This record gives structure tokens, sequence and C-alpha cells, in this order.
């Protein structure tokens, strides 16, 4: 129904920032609905909030939404970061998509 | 165990097309019919048997004289993959077996060798046990093969007329599309069935006995449309005919994407209904099936386009208005609703709508808790307009805390309840009807522009068909399409180009055929009604045009007239007198050229002219008498109708309703009425203007005028004159009928007109001219026509001078006119005329009683014996509608047809009055010349009037001069005018030249010889000179 | 309680059908009020896609071959047939009343 485009992935070294964002393929003024969940590397499944939203996480991650056009920021970007997130939808089936922060020396 | 030229049809192949019995009548029909001279192929078995297309049906014949032809095998595949039928005639009886046969490549019957096996069979029957040609039918219709047979003896395909009898309704099942003879181990030909039109003559017996195919030329068309098997002359219009279009021009906007409803009718969150919300569809391809074919939804409703058509469509937007309800307020989102939903949350126009769409979401919105995030207004200072939305949420007051109120309410949502509280999501699609260039359109495909022919067409949604031109009209940017005066598209802008076409309809117009009678010949020509002949000739070549003829051709006999073209007609540039008028100074007729139909400019009359001259005049010598016939109606047929016997003869349920149309019934009984009762008025005052009877004489014979032919005859059975008795022998309903309708008699019978006529007759023959003035005079027959010479202004001596040739002249024109009218056809056409239109008249009302109007029958017994009185009703009020109508039309006709017949009976009246009472002095009344006499006769339904005519004949001419100079006097003549004559000067009468001596008492003195002009020096004789 | 998810196995012949468990607290009302459980599956390879919800609602892709069920606060997942390709891991998660946690999903392989 609905897809997802998100960036690619990226190399950091620590410090700094990066910033991540992703769009749907929808039209008119539907809202929020696109969250994001982390995937750490060989772990189930973290959720990152829900736009814009805050809960078990740091101050580091900066939630906005537009086309939703969906941006999530991370500010002072640490070493335990990869498979940072994907985009999932909130609407008609809900759907995912993903990105890669790699931080390292 | 199995073994694995071409003939004119003539008029053969016409068969009883029913059961039921008719005679002494023409019937009209459309069925499958062999057409008259159609294409039959020959077969040979002397052994052509292929397998022969059937192609629904087939004209199947052949000539016999040692069995060689047994039956048919009817079937498509011919093998045992299909159902067929084998039809033999085995020497025994007729088997019929319908199966899936394994049948023979190379069946005969000796040893039977049709099939191997059988299996599967739906029909089986024997029949009882059992130079020459055999006629059969094969019809293939609703699973049943109808069977026709006949015979005839021949000696041989034979030509003639055989009408075949029904034998089977063969209830096989079996789709046929072709066949194979079986045969023994001849000649046979087929022929195909085609669903044409014809007239089906019955003799006395019941027997048909003759035809019309009604499609096979327009002079058939023409019998048809009169029904007739003959036609007299002139121009008959038959019917119309049209262009039927070619290609297709189907022109869609260039939208390639497809629309979001799965974000309309599949989003995880749905608004409540206080605010509910709208998006917008734009620029896609709308595929409604989506919605449509697949069932989510409780509900389905559209309104205004039915959900089936939105495929076909193009709108200007689309939009989608979404929100959550409970089952109980479902119902409230449509037209014409009231309710607290329908007024204070979600108001739709009391408009056309499109569709409304909803299911149910116990599992999805409800809880087992209650979901209270739905809510909804109940209360509001006031009602919302269409698609308003009042989220206002302040604390209500009723009066503008003790009554103070929050407005909203909520719907507790569970999941523990039943229908009517479960929620729903409901989707409302408003399409806009195409007020803007369409930006939603559905999965269609476009073509290209087949321009300046006639197409169908099929714009953005807007549709029809026509010649579609380019032009110069200038529409603004944001117009789509134009129309003129009328609601019809004038003009439409290319979605694609941006051009502007122009849409003219396709030629059309009506059709009329110009014959000479067909007792003379059956050759026609056809006029087609204002149309450019450059496309119909090109619509009959490429065959485009309906109706159109199976044998029929245009030839180079064809031109252009402002009234239409003529195809057949050969144009001359010569002209003549008017036969068969065609239109706009152009007449056809049937001459010499071998005849040919042909088209001549009228002329106007003969070319002739009168030199002019100031000083001579011509004076006539001699004259003759004739005698004028004048002919007009004075009376109709007194019909009369019975109301309740024609609409609900024999009906309760029928009355019961036509009660409720009040007054009407009786008011077209009184209206017929009325006017029947002025037949007789008018047939009175016509002829009873006679004071007294007078009778007859002995004597008819008066001065050498001869009255016997005029008079009644008294060694006759009969009453009337021999002129009478010729007249009235040149020129349904009761007389009790179904239909109710009727023909009453006249007030004055024909004893009583020919008693009238003969008074009158006899008595201006002796009476004078005082014979209904006042006292009758006698006075001898001479006299009296003295008196009416004396009259005109031919001096009285005339007659008595001339008497002889006057009273043989008299004798003549009396024969004359009886030998015009024993041999003629046209000289009583307008009493001809008032019979024929009464008989049409009424023939229309009795054809209307067979329509059902819309109804299931025409007849009050076929609805009633086989339907519950609810429906009944129904279809009773249906045919009753139509009934009162056909009523009213028929009185309102004969009304103003009655008003012809009043003016005519005046004139009638009048004439009598100042023709055959007394001398009219008036130009062109009684006659062409000068008005000496008249004579009535009698004549069915009106009055023919015998004229007798002075007509003045050989002239001289002569010198004149207006006055004559004597002793210096100027003299004019009294009465007369001055000639010269032999070399001397005469006066004479303008009417007669009769040259007197000019003296001083036929003249007078007026002025001198100084003051005229253009006068001469003469003598006039003074009597007292020899006196002296 | 806290969704461990059941053990990484099931039986990993092809063509046999298959039952992935988990075990929760309470009736798991949704934020947006309904009762909700959420079966996804990571796919070996980009990402996870959702299956099922409140075992009884299916995803497209997915309305033939696996059915949700379970009772009290333990839950299930049916694979009708483990057919070759479906193989991955299979997350049982709180996409409820609960901050979004997952369990250790199970390990799908096919042998
Ligand atoms: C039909 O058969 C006749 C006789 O052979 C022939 O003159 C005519 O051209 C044929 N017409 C058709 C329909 O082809
Ligand atoms: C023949 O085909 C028609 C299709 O018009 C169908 O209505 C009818 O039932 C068929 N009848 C037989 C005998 O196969
Ligand atoms: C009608 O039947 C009568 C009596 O058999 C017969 O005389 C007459 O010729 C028949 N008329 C037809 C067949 O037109
Ligand atoms: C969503 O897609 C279409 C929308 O009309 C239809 O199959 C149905 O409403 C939904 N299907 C699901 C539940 O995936
Ligand atoms: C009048 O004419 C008829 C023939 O129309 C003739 O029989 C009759 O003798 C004539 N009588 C006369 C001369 O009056």
């Amino acid at each position: 129904q609905v897809q997802l485009v998100q960036s690619g992935s990226e190399l950091k070294k620590p410090g700094a920032s990066v910033t991540v964002s992703c769009k749907a393929s929808g039209y008119s003024f539907p809202t929020h609905a696109m969250n994001w969940v982390r995937q750490a590397p060989g772990q189930g499944l973290e959720w990152m909030g829900w736009i814009p939203t805050y809960a078990g996480f740091t101050g580091r991650f900066v939630f906005s939404l537009d086309v939703s056009t969906a941006y999530l920021q991370i500010s002072s970007l640490k070493a335990d970061d990869t498979a940072v997130y994907y985009c999932a939808r909130g609407h008609v089936l809900e759907w995912f998509q993903g990105t890669l922060v790699t931080v390292s020396s | 165990r199995c073994t694995t030229t071409q003939h004119t049809s003539s008029m053969r192949g016409v068969y009883y097309p029913d059961e039921i019995f008719r005679s002494d009548t023409l019937y009209l029909t459309q069925d499958l019919f062999l057409p008259f001279y159609s294409n039959v192929t020959g077969f040979h078995t002397i052994f052509g048997n292929p397998v022969i297309p059937f192609k629904d049906g087939i004209y199947f014949a052949a000539t016999e004289k040692s069995n060689v032809v047994r039956g048919w095998v009817f079937g498509s595949t011919m093998n045992n993959k299909s159902q067929s039928v084998i039809i033999i005639n085995n020497s025994t009886n007729v088997v019929i077996r319908a199966c899936n046969f394994e049948l023979c490549d190379n069946p005969f019957f000796a040893h039977t060798m049709i099939f191997d096996n059988a299996f599967n069979c739906t029909f089986e029957y024997i029949s009882d046990a059992f130079k020459h040609l055999r006629e059969f039918v094969f019809k293939n219709k609703d699973g049943f093969l109808y069977v026709y047979k006949g015979y005839q003896p021949i000696d041989v395909l034979p030509s003639g007329f055989n009408t075949l009898k029904p034998i089977f309704k063969l209830p096989l099942g079996i789709n046929i599309t072709n066949f194979r003879a079986i045969l023994t181990a001849a000649a046979y030909f087929v022929g195909y069935l085609k669903p044409t039109t014809f007239m089906l003559k019955y003799d006395e017996n019941g027997t048909i006995t003759d035809a019309v195919d009604c499609s096979q030329n327009p002079l058939a068309e023409l019998k048809c449309s009169v029904k007739s098997f003959e036609i007299d002359k002139g121009i008959y219009q038959t019917s119309n005919f049209r262009v039927v279009p070619s290609g297709d021009v189907v022109r869609f906007p260039n939208i390639t994407n497809l629309c979001p409803f799965g974000e309309v009718f599949n989003a995880t969150k749905f608004p409540s209904v206080y605010a509910w919300e709208r998006k917008k569809i734009s620029n896609c391809v709308a595929d409604y099936s989506v919605l449509y074919n697949s069932t989510f939804f409780s509900t389905f409703k559209c309104y205004g386009v039915s959900a089936t058509k939105l495929n076909d469509l193009c709108f200007s937007n689309v939009y989608a208005d979404s929100f959550v309800v409970k089952g109980d307020d479902v119902r409230q989102i449509a037209p014409g609703q009231t309710g607290v939903i329908a007024d204070y949350n979600y108001k739709l126009p009391d408009d056309f709508m499109g569709c409304v769409l909803a299911w149910n979401t116990r599992n999805i919105d409800a809880t087992s808790t209650g979901n209270y995030n739905y809510k909804y207004r109940y209360l509001r200072h006031g009602k919302l307009r269409p698609f308003e939305r009042d989220i206002s949420n302040v604390p209500f007051s009723p009066d503008g805390a003790l009554n103070c109120y929050w407005p909203l309410n909520d719907y507790g949502f569970y999941t523990t309840t039943g229908i009517g509280y479960q929620p729903y999501r409901v989707v409302v699609l408003s399409f806009e009807l195409l007020n803007a260039p369409a930006t939603v359109c559905g999965p269609k495909l476009s073509t290209d522009l087949i321009k300046n022919q006639c197409v169908n067409f099929n714009f953005n949604g807007l549709t029809g068909t026509g010649v579609l031109t380019p032009s110069s009209k200038r529409f603004q940017p944001f117009q789509q399409f134009g129309r003129d005066v009328s609601d019809f598209t004038d003009s439409v802008r290319d979605p694609k180009t941006s051009e502007i076409l122009d849409i003219s309809p396709c030629s059309f117009g009506g059709v009329s055929v110009i014959t000479p009678g067909t007792n003379a010949s059956s050759e026609v020509a056809v006029l087609y009604q204002d149309v450019n002949c450059t496309d119909v000739s090109t619509a009959i070549h490429a065959d485009q045009l309906t109706p159109a003829w199976r044998i029929y051709s245009t030839g180079n006999n064809v031109f252009q007239t402002q009234a239409g073209c003529l195809i057949g007609a050969e144009h001359v540039d010569t002209s003549y007198e008017c036969d068969i008028p065609i239109g706009a100074g152009i007449c056809a007729s049937y001459h010499t050229v071998q005849k040919s139909i042909v088209a001549y400019t009228m002329s106007l009359g003969a070319d002739s002219s009168i030199a002019y001259s100031n000083n001579t005049i011509a004076i006539p010598t001699n004259f003759s008498i004739s005698i004028t016939t004048e002919v007009m109606p004075v009376s109709m047929a007194k019909t009369s109708v019975d109301c309740n016997m024609y609409i609900c003869g024999d009906s309760t349920e029928c009355a019961n309703l036509l009660l409720q149309y009040g007054s009407f019934c009786t008011q077209l009984n009184r209206a017929l009425s009325g006017i029947a009762a002025e037949q007789d008025r008018n047939t009175r005052e016509v002829f009873a203007q006679v004071k007294q009877m007078y009778k007859t004489p002995t004597l008819k014979y008066f001065g050498g005028f001869n009255f016997s032919q005029i008079l009644p005859d008294p060694l006759k059975p009969t009453k009337r004159s021999f002129i009478e008795d010729l007249l009235f022998n040149k020129v349904q309903y009761g007389e009790q009928k179904f239909n109710g309708l009727t023909v009453l008699p006249p007030l004055l019978t024909d004893d009583m007109i020919a008693a009238y006529t003969a008074a009158l007759v006899s008595g201006t023959a002796t009476a004078g001219w005082t014979f209904g003035a006042g006292a009758a005079l006698q006075i001898p027959f001479a006299m009296q026509m003295a008196y009416r010479f004396n009259g005109i202004g031919v001096t009285q001596n005339v007659l008595y001078e001339n008497q002889k040739q006057i009273a043989n002249q008299f004798n003549k024109a009396i024969s004359q006119i009886q030998e015009s009218l024993t041999t003629t056809s046209t000289a009583l056409g307008k009493l001809q005329d008032v019979v024929n239109q009464n008989a049409q008249a009424l023939n229309t009302l009795v054809k209307q009683l067979s329509s059902n109007f819309g109804a299931i029958s025409s007849v009050l017994n076929d609805i009633l014996s086989r339907l519950d009185k609810v429906e009944a009703e129904v279809q009773i009020d249906r045919l009753i509608t139509g009934r009162l109508q056909s009523l009213q039309t028929y009185v309102t006709q004969q009304l103003i047809r009655a008003a012809e017949i009043r003016a005519s009976a005046n004139l009638a009246a009048t004439k009598m009055s100042e023709c055959v009472l007394g001398q009219s002095k008036r130009v062109d009344f009684c006659g062409k010349g000068y008005h000496l006499m008249s004579f009535p006769q009698a004549a069915p339904h009106g009055v023919v009037f015998l004229h007798v005519t002075y007509v003045p004949s050989q002239e001289r001419n002569f010198t004149t001069a207006p006055a004559i100079c004597h002793e210096g006097k100027a003299y004019f003549p009294r009465e007369g005018v001055f000639v010269f004559n032999g070399t001397s000067w005469f006066i004479t009468q303008r009417n007669f030249f009769s040259p007197q001596i000019i003296t001083t008492d036929n003249t007078f003195v007026s002025g001198n010889c100084d003051v005229v002009i253009g006068i001469i020096n003469n003598t006039v004789y003074d009597p007292l000179q020899p006196e002296l | 309680v806290v969704m461990t998810q059941s053990p990484l196995s099931l039986s990993v012949t092809p063509g046999q059908p298959a039952s992935i468990s988990c075990k929760s607290s309470q009736t798991l009302l949704h934020s947006d009020g309904q009762t909700s459980f959420y079966w996804y599956l990571q796919k070996p390879g980009q990402s996870p896609q959702l299956l099922i919800y409140d075992i009884s609602s299916r995803f497209s892709g997915v309305p033939d071959r696996f059915s949700g069920s379970g009772s009290g606060t333990d839950f299930t997942l049916k694979i009708s047939r483990v057919e070759a390709e479906d193989v991955g891991v299979y997350y049982c998660m709180q996409g409820t009343q609960f901050p979004w946690t997952f369990g250790q999903g199970t390990k799908v392989e096919i042998k």
C-alpha cells in the first residue's frame, strides 16, 4: 500500500552529528505515525520514539515531521550506534525500510 | 456401423406465422422469412452434401422422384463432442433423436449408416407410421427447432407461391450452427431466413394466398405503408432515413496515475463524526471496481449515478468525506434526512449525491471496556448547511451551572453489544460533475480524431453521434464545451489537442416515393428530403444507409433540387403542366421518351398575347353554351363512440379506475354527438330551400330543351334521375362491435334528398326565377331563357332567332356530362375524400386498441386472468391512460374536420341561393362564363351542380371611335359602341355583333366637336328627314 | 510478563507445521484503546514486516499460511506448513500500553 524511502548508510568518527530522514508515498495531509525502531547488533528491536515523542532513550535523538518528510537527527554521535533505525509507517498496513550509521575510530 | 448453381427464390417460403385463424384481411408481421427473390444455392444428387451453415434459419427444399432425401442432421461439431439432432424418415416412421452421437463421416440410409452409438440423449420421438417439390423451413429459437412443411406437384427451382404449414416444435435444447442431408443409398436447394417484414393476405376461407416483402424495394415499402397491394398515384411519404456512423471517436485526458482509494478506505485512523475530514482526489485513473466487486461494505448506496456507471465517467474533482458513527446513525448519512447526525454533525445536500459507503468496525474501533475516542454533537443553536463543519466546543446554553451543558456527547463503543451500537466507518464520495476540465477519469483507451464524416463519439464523458468539424469559435480557456439555444452540445474542446470541434448531426430526413399508379407500371422514383445528394449517393453505394432496400440501385438519373434529391427520375430541359409535384418549382410525370419518370420545370400557362391599340375593338360574332360540373361535400359520417366500451369494455376493475377521471368520458360522448348533429343541419340547409314541393311534369322537353336526364324517370324502380343514379353508383364499426364504435344514420334519407332535388329542378324549369322567391310564375321555358340572356346583356331577340342552336347545344352538353361522368374516376374525388377520411380516422382509433401503452398486454383479460388485483391495477391504469388519449385525439380531429365540412356546406347553401334559385351576376362563381341557369343533383355526402353557362365565341376585329362629330355636336352611344364595318359606321353591343344604324335615338349629346379627343366626323340618322 | 519469547527452535523439516509462542502479564490495551499483540517477521536480510495483530487480523502477504492464537497471557503464531522460504526471526511484541517492547524473537530455520 504505502512505502517509505529512507537514506542509506553513513560512517562517522565519534563526535559531531549525523542526520537521518525519510518520506512516504502519500498525498494530502495524514498525520504523525512516522516512528523509529533501532536494531542493536544481535538484539531485538528497540523503540526510539513515536513522533514527536520521547521515551527510554537519550537526548541525542531529535524528532521532526512534515509527504511525511520525517526526520530523526543524532546530536553528539557516540560509538554505541549501529543499525540505528528503521522508519516505520503507522498507516494502513504499517511498513518498514532501514538505514545504517556506523561510528568508529 | 459408420464409414469414416444459384437460383432465384421467387416468392417462395411464406409460412403461417401462428395458430390464429384470420380471414378477409391483411396482416402485418415481422419474423424470419425467406426474402423474395433471394439467393438460394442449388445442390445436386445426380452428390453435393457438405456441411452447410445454418445461420439461425434454413429454407430447405428438394425435388424428388425416388425418395433420395430422407432427412437432416443439425448440429455444430458434427461429432460426439457436442449435441446434435438426427431427423430421419426411415420409410416406416419419422425418428428424431438428440444425443452426442457418434456420427458417420460418410452416412447413408439403405442398413442404416447414420451413427454408431449415442450418449447423453436429451430428446427422442418416434412418429406414427407412414415430380414432387417438398419444402421445409427450419427455424431455431429458444431451444426449439421449429419445422414447417408444404408440397406442390412439379416437373423439373419452380417459381410460385406455396404457403407452408407448421408440423413440429422440437424441444431439443441444441445450439445448431450447421447441417447435412441424409441421403438414400434428386436436387435440393438451400436459402436463408431473415427478420424481414411481411404483409400477409388472407382469402375468404382464411388461407394465405399472397404476400408483400416489405423490404424488397421502395414500392414494396409503399405497399406496406398504406396497407395495399395497389397504389393509385402521387407522392407518398413512407419513412425516414439516416446515415449510419462509421468509426468511433473517443477522447480522454492524458491521465496516467492511479487514484489513492486505499488512503481513503483503509486508513488506520478515522475522525469522529462531529469533526469529519475531507481529502481531494485528482489527476488519476479511477478504477471503481475496487470498491464494488469485493464485499467489505455493509452499505454501498449511490445516488444519481449507478455504481456500475462510474468507470465510464470523468469528473472535475472527487472528494472523500470520512468519519466514524454507530450502526443506527449509518441510515442518517443520506440526502433528505433528519436526526442528530444528519442535522448537527454531517449534512448532505438535498441534491445529487455520489456514493455513501460503510462497513462494520466492531473488531477495530470497539473495545471490551468501551472506546470513548469517538464523539458527536447533540446541542447546537441551529442546523448545518451541506458540507459545513462546526467543531466549536463551548458551553451550550438553551436560553442564550443549571442548564449549562457541553454540546458534545460520546460513543461508548463496546464489543459486547449488538449491531446498532457497533461502530462503522463511513466514507462519502462526492463527485463534481465536470465543471472544469476533468482530472479524474476511468480506465479508458483513447483513439484518434475521425473528421468530416458520421461517427460515434465520446469526449470526456460527453457522448452522442454526429459529424465532427474544426471551427472558428473562440472559447475562453476555462470553457470545455458550449451549447446552442436548446440543451445540446454545439461544440467540444478536444482534451488532448485543445482544438475546437463543432458537432453537426448526421444526415437524415423523410423518404418519399413518386409513383404513377401501379396499374400503369411498377416504376418509382425516390425523393430524399432536404439533403445534399452527394451524401445520399455516397451512403447508398458505401452502404451506410438505413432504410435501404435489397433490390434497389442508383443510376445516372440523379439530380438535386431545393425540395431534396431524386434518384431514378430523369431530368429533362423542357416543361409541362404539373403531374406529380416534387416541390420548389419542379414536378415529376410519366411520359414517353419507352416511358420513364421524368422531372421537368412547371409550365405556368400558354404563352400568348394581345396587341395593344388606341383605335380597335374585338366583338364576338357567335357564341356557345356549355355545362360546368361543380362538386362539394355537405356532410360527413355521423360517428359515435361508446367511451366505456372502448376503454373498459366488460371490466369492473377498469371501470372503477376510469371513474377517477371524472367527467372526461361523458364529455367525449357529448362532443362527438354534437358533431354528428350538425351533419343533419348542414344537409337540411343546403337542400331544403324549397317552399313547397313541385311535381315532376310528364313533359320533359320544353322549347327544345331536354330535361329527361336531370329529372327522375317514372318508369324506373328508383326516384333518382339518370345523372343522380350515376353519381351514387360512382362513389371496423357497427351499423355491434367489441370496440364500441358505430355509425349513425342521417335524418334525411336518400329518397328525401332526391325528392327535394327533383322538386327544385322541376320547379325552376317552369317557375321562372321566382321558384324560391315568392309565388312561382308560369313562364314558357323559352321566355325564361330569353330573360336570362337579356340579363347578361345580349339582346333578347337572340334567343328566339337562334333557339334551335341554343336548345341543341343544351342537349348536347347534357350528354357530354353524362359521358364524362360515366367513364372517369376523378369527377367526384371530393366526395370520395370525405369518405376516406372517415374510414382512416376510425381505423386509427381501432388500431390504437392493440397498443399496450407499456402494459404487459393490450387486453384487460390478459392482465386480470393471470395477475393479482394490486399489480393488475397498475397495468390497467397504464392501459387506460393510453386509451383516454386515443379517444380524446379522435374527437379533437373529428371536430376540426367538422368545421371544414360546415364551411363547405355553407358555400353550397349560398350557391344554391345565388345559382339555382335565381341568376347570379357575380364573376366566376356559378361557372366560368356568363351565368344563365343551374341544376343541383343529389350525391352521396354532398351536392353536385350543373351550371348552364353562356360563352362568347369567335370574334371579329373592328375599328372604333369613342364619339362622333355631327353638325358641331358630340354624340355618344347610349348602350353600345361605335364600330367601323365595310365602309360604314355602326353601333353594336359589346357581347354580340349585331350592327345597327347610328341614329339620334340610340345616341345622346354631350359637349361638342372641339372638346373630345380622338373622335371622327360622321352622320347621325334622324327619322324626321323622311317624315318632312 | 516481560516478553522473553519462547526458545529459538521449531521442527526444521520442510513442509511440516510449526508453533511459535510468547508470554506477557495482562489484557494488552493499545494506545488507540484496542487489545493488541503484534507479530513481526524480521527477514534474514534488510527489514521486518508486519504479519498479524491482536491474534486475529492478518496483513497482506500472510493470510493463508499464518494464523494467530492464544489465551490468558500465553500467545502463539501458527505456521500451517513451514514451506522452505519461511525463515528468519519471528517476533511477538507488546505493541500495546507497554512502550513497544519486543522479545528475543524465534529463530526459524528450514533444513
Ligand atoms: C445469386 O444467384 C443468381 C443466379 O446465379 C445470380 O444472378 C446472382 O448474381 C447471385 N447474387 C448474389 C447474392 O451473389
Ligand atoms: C444457445 O446459446 C444461447 C446464447 O444466446 C443461450 O441463451 C441458450 O441457452 C443456448 N441454447 C442451447 C440449446 O444451447
Ligand atoms: C373458399 O371455399 C369455398 C368452398 O370450398 C370455395 O368455393 C372457394 O373457392 C374458396 N375460396 C378460396 C380458397 O379462396
Ligand atoms: C486494503 O486494501 C484494499 C482497500 O480497498 C482492500 O483490499 C482492503 O480494504 C484492505 N486490505 C487489507 C486489509 O490489507
Ligand atoms: C332526351 O334525351 C334522351 C337521351 O338522353 C332521349 O332518350 C330522349 O328521347 C330525349 N327527349 C327529348 C328530345 O326531350
